[PDB]
């Protein structure tokens, strides 16, 4: 199985490690973000056939969908708080601390995509396979080789596909409404992308540099 | 000499 | 069956009807974008229950999808062409023609999910549940009855796997395929929009008030 | 007083 595989393969729980002000809560949420940059890539390894893509191509797919799986973590971890975003289980954000530090659009954004994970009920199996499949689905403008990275795709689908069609099957076509929500995540992701390049421009706030060359792609 | 390549190839 | 009914709603073949410049291309493309969206008002409303939503909600939809569903019509219309961009039956752009037109980074874009749609030999009945989709699907922030616009999608996600799962039953997940093109729908939706209103803020360009509105909704 | 609700409800 690959979901089996693809789970243990994710990193363990992750902790905020951060003057309190806008410019500390940005600081913490950016090395949080850096510090599951790096892990991204070492769980991106894990996926079948991913590391038999020519390196262009992985980093590629890497560089347009980095912030779609981060969003996807922080909306796993979120699911069972009351409108509150977890970027870490120690680090739990609720609308006026979001408001405060300047990220409220932003806040409200991915807690649209939150409330409907939660409608959805989605488990930790899929939000695993999902993951993958955001980042073989990424779409980049830079991919050489299309038909390797079609297979791949073809491949995580049919995955989430068999694992519903047995683990989950008293609800048809949970696959599909799993699908529909990649739209508003691709979204949320370029708000999140958007908003962290401009407190990048802005310069009051410190960046670990894999964080930063992620941001630049984009 | 990208941070995405080393930790790609580490 | 909703794909034969959504089908035949479709308005028929479009026709441009425009100092040949790049001011007036825009004014082909702002005039026939103006044009369509009155069509897709007057289609949406055969969509089986998208009428017995509340008008605000109504409202909400059309105005998150009303790209992507423009976007998708460009798109059938320009997979029997070789990289060209049909507008309308009577305009099509290609790369040259676009890049003098400053419209080539959209060009570009579009031609992208063009060419994924090629990959796919997407049919006209799928096009049409698609566009059904994508607005019972637009993730609008300004939803009241969110329980209403789930059953409109499930009823649409049902009747394109429906319709799947018999005429094209020699593919499988052929359904989940045609939903992996929907984020880069959205993103590409998205860069026609920021583009269009860029030239919208410019005043360079006449456009009838119609899309004027739409625009600035977005 | 929108297009949007005038060619909605025409």
């Amino acid at each position: 199985k690959i979901v089996s595989h693809l789970l243990v393969a994710e990193p363990d729980k992750l902790y905020a490690m951060p003057p309190e002000g806008d410019i500390k809560a940005l600081t913490t949420l950016c090395d949080l973000a850096d510090r599951e940059l790096v892990v991204i890539i070492g769980w991106a390894k894990h996926i079948p056939g991913f590391s038999s893509l020519s390196l262009g191509d992985q980093m590629s797919l890497l560089q347009s969908a980095w912030m779609e799986i981060l969003i996807l973590g922080i909306v796993y971890r979120s699911l069972p708080y009351d409108d509150k975003l977890v970027y870490a289980e120690d680090y739990i954000m609720d609308e006026e601390h979001s408001r405060l530090a300047g990220l409220l659009e932003l806040y409200r954004a991915i807690l649209q995509l939150v409330r409907r994970y939660k409608k959805l009920k989605v488990e930790k199996e899929e939000f695993v396979t999902l993951k993958a499949l955001a980042l073989a689905n990424s779409d980049s403008m830079y991919i050489e080789d299309l038909e390797a990275v079609q297979k791949l795709q073809d491949l995580l689908h049919e995955a989430l596909q068999d694992y519903e069609l047995s683990q989950r099957h008293e609800e048809p076509w949970r696959t599909g409404k799993l699908l529909l929500t990649l739209p508003l995540l691709r979204q949320t992701a370029a708000k999140a992308v958007q908003h962290f390049y401009s407190v990048k421009l802005q310069g009051k706030v410190p960046m670990h540099k894999l964080f930063l060359e992620m941001l630049e792609a984009k | 000499a990208s941070e995405l390549l080393k930790y790609l190839t580490t």
